[PDB]
């Protein structure tokens, strides 16, 4: 069984990158 | 921690792809228009009609949620470095003039001869987020004067926030600064009174709020805002509490980094 020519239309996966979340306690 | 945020924070309404060749020039451009929403959100995948042999090795940039100004600038991009000159200006660069959908960018280098699929391009929001949760000590736990839900006696301002949102951060981002108020003590006439938009029960992602005890005394304050990145020091949040009022300054970090969420537990 022959596969398609390996010259295919391209695809780009995209993921939304999570925040980098930081916590800090401050007092006055 | 890594935190995926809300659906609004993740919303993609359009995409612009730039595929640079080896020399970081001659980028193939694809604008995937919001009115066509090819973009496969359910696969988190873009399909292009460029073939593997046409693509070869590419430096692939993806920009999300552009407006027409930013798009047209991207249409004129010739070199990779040009991306670091494309920026959106916001007159009042904090919430809610900065709101969803957020500008995002990311890139990856990929050889499409080797694999038709680039897995994957991490899309990084170009703005940051600041969250203050203020716990009030006894001397501030008063029955507040409330007007239309807002606290007349509790006020805040943003100091030295940057007006520019760059698509790609320059090596050293220059300054274009503004503050939300400039009134001096004791009147602080143009500072912003504390709001209650966060007190609602779906609760938006940004705003101001507060908590009252059973005696109707205010015991906590909350403020959440988006803001632009800074490579330079000086961004500040200031708050005025009833005593002229008592002013408290929270210097934000020496750098405000894109796609960072800075949460403070503040005791005053």
């Amino acid at each position: 069984a022959m596969e398609p020519v390996e010259d295919r239309s391209i695809e780009i996966s995209i993921r939304v990158d999570d925040f980098t979340k930081t916590g800090e306690t401050v007092r006055y | 921690e890594r935190n995926q945020g809300s659906a609004a924070e993740r919303l993609i309404t359009n995409l612009y792809l730039l595929l640079f060749d080896q020399s970081g020039a001659n980028p193939a451009k694809y604008y995937i228009a919001g009115n066509t929403f090819i973009w496969l959100p359910d696969d988190m995948k873009v399909k292009l009609d460029m073939t593997q042999s046409e693509a070869g090795e590419r430096k692939v940039y993806v920009v999300a949620n552009v407006d027409n100004a930013v798009k047209t600038a991207l249409d004129a991009v010739a070199n990779e470095s040009d991306l670091q000159t494309v920026k959106r200006t916001t007159a009042m660069p904090w919430s809610t003039d900065i709101a969803s959908p957020f500008l995002m960018s990311g890139n990856k280098t990929h050889d499409f001869l080797a694999n038709r699929l680039l897995d994957n391009v991490p899309l990084v929001r170009a703005i940051a987020k600041v969250e203050l949760n203020i716990s009030l000590s006894e001397k501030f736990q008063i029955v507040p004067i409330i007007v239309n839900g807002s606290l007349s006696e509790f006020k805040f301002r943003y100091v030295n926030f940057d007006k520019e949102t760059y698509v790609v951060k320059p090596t050293t981002k220059p300054d274009n600064l503004i503050s939300s108020a400039n009134g001096v003590w004791p009147q602080i006439t143009d500072w912003t009174v504390w709001g209650a938009s966060l007190n609602t029960s779906p609760a938006p992602d940004a705003g101001t709020g507060y908590t009252l005890d059973a005696n109707g005394k205010v015991t906590a304050l909350r403020i959440v805002t988006y803001l632009n990145e800074r490579d330079s020091k000086g961004a500040t949040v200031e708050v005025a509490l009833p005593r002229g009022p008592e002013l408290y300054r929270l210097p934000l970090p020496d750098k405000i980094l894109r796609n960072h969420w800075y949460k403070y537990e503040v005791e005053i």
